[PDB]
């Protein structure tokens, strides 16, 4: 009896993330794409590369 | 302090059946409310339901 | 509509009972977490969660003592 | 809409025993640093901070007695 | 009156026991509260608080103990 | 994949909350050993390492008390 | 990412209430030490470093005693 | 071949396959820690991963024992 | 063929290959120092060694510990 | 089989909530809408406002 498996594969994942904020005044506070509260010293952004 | 309230449901419920045969409907539905702050995340609900 | 039990009549009068001590503590342990170190959040926090370890300890005690008061009588049908 | 327990209320005797003294230390400690090397203001951050101090002791460990307390009737019902 | 079973009497034996502990407590840290730095409330509060808890205690045990009796006894009917 | 239990989730709360305690914590101690002396860089290490000291004692105390509180429900199925 | 906790806080207070010290004295310092054995100088110096004493001393001093608070009600959790 | 599994086979297989990569996690975990003890950081994370694990084992007995007893009590009757 | 080792056994002896050879370094620093007790570089080793050895000691026997336990509640649920 | 559902809602609320309570020289505390008065020391009413 012959049993034959045969397997074949290709995977690609290239791109960024982006979210941060930003305090101004101290009186009004904005953010971007943050699903959580921030501490409030502002101009702090992440850009998360895959290749 | 003075309030007043005012409230109002109407409901439908429709069945086909042949002559003689007995039968049943059946049904149930929740209803969902956004609680005030959204940053606190949560929900308030209800089920009605109907036989 | 779904079918619950005795026991799960005399459970839930604890959960209707203590009415919102389970979000209570959820916030009050995110509060803490942002600044560990604050009097006020920590003399917060050591009440609720006291009230919580009491809570679902005189819950489940209880459904157990029903459980044996029942499975005693079901033993006589026999 | 609060909930509040048995140690909650215990413990909230304290802070409505004490009326004031969670804004006074702030406030001496405020003043204090613009001119750390008065005696006067030295002497009267001095009292403050100890009767703060104390304050907090003491209503921990009263918290901590009950929790103990309760945790030992619940025990016996099983 | 309402029905009382043996237990009943058992436990009431103690709270009619100790006549005003239940209620001295609870003074002693109203006044505690007022002024938590003074030496002869302190005094007077750590001795309050620990005869509530060695009474607690004691009823609960003996209460069980009761209930341990009784079921063995009534197991053997059968 | 990165299996998380609930402990594992109440753990990770003050590893977020504590943004970059532990990153400073290391950097004030990679500067203040070239220079000891420097009471500017004394003081700020003070302060860091009183923060992480706290941090590390709340985290583990809570996690102890959650256990608890499962293993107790767990033993009444039977 | 500049996270800072209570004590930071408390610290931080103090170093922002002294507006200028820290420079004042690097001032005088080098005037002092340039032309030594200037009364004029010397008047002004040992005031500026005096009051710099104080002002370490105290700062730590205040941590020291908010660090042994929080601690001891940390105990208190388990 | 297969292992013929019953049913109490099946209510533990459930556990096994809930925690997916636990078991393996609580190794790894104890192999850096005892390589560098003193550090707070594999510590930390240790004693939850312990935990869990002990959580787990437990649940998973104390249940398999009671559908034995109902199991048994049902058959009882037969006779 | 070797002394036969348990499941307890094959995990206390991780630590011990874990601490490849502290063992000796605490020895050997306690009789250099003791060769000449005032001396601060000596002081300042020992110290660090002898923290070293209580900390691994000690964790040591705690998870042996757990690890009873664990079984224990295992063993019970066969009767 | 067709099987259709449909759903539309409308939400919306307006307005401000009074309440708050002031130490009036050591000789009255005085509160409005409080349904067990905490009487906060010193003085600050608050108005809550949503829409």
């Amino acid at each position: 009896l012959w049993i034959v498996d045969l397997n074949k594969s290709d995977l690609e994942r290239l791109g960024t993330s982006w979210s941060g904020s930003i305090t101004i005044g101290d009186k009004l506070g904005v953010s971007l794409n943050q699903s959580s509260i921030s501490t409030l010293d502002g101009s702090r952004f992440i850009a998360a590369v895959n290749a | 302090l003075e309030e007043k309230k005012q409230a109002t449901v109407v409901s439908r419920p429709v069945l086909l059946t042949q002559e003689n045969v007995p039968a049943i409907f059946d049904n149930n539905r929740t209803f969902y409310t956004k609680l005030i702050g959204e940053r606190n995340v949560a929900l308030e609900h209800v089920t009605y339901g109907t036989m | 509509t779904p079918w619950s039990g005795y026991l799960d009549d005399v459970s839930a009068k604890f959960d209707t009972g203590v009415d919102n001590l389970q979000t209570q503590v959820t916030e009050a342990l995110d509060k803490l977490a942002a600044k560990p170190s604050d009097p006020a959040l920590l003399a917060a926090y050591q009440s609720k969660l006291s009230e919580y370890n009491l809570y679902r300890n005189a819950q489940s005690n209880t459904v157990k003592v029903f459980k044996d008061i029942d499975a005693a009588i079901i033993q006589n049908f026999r």
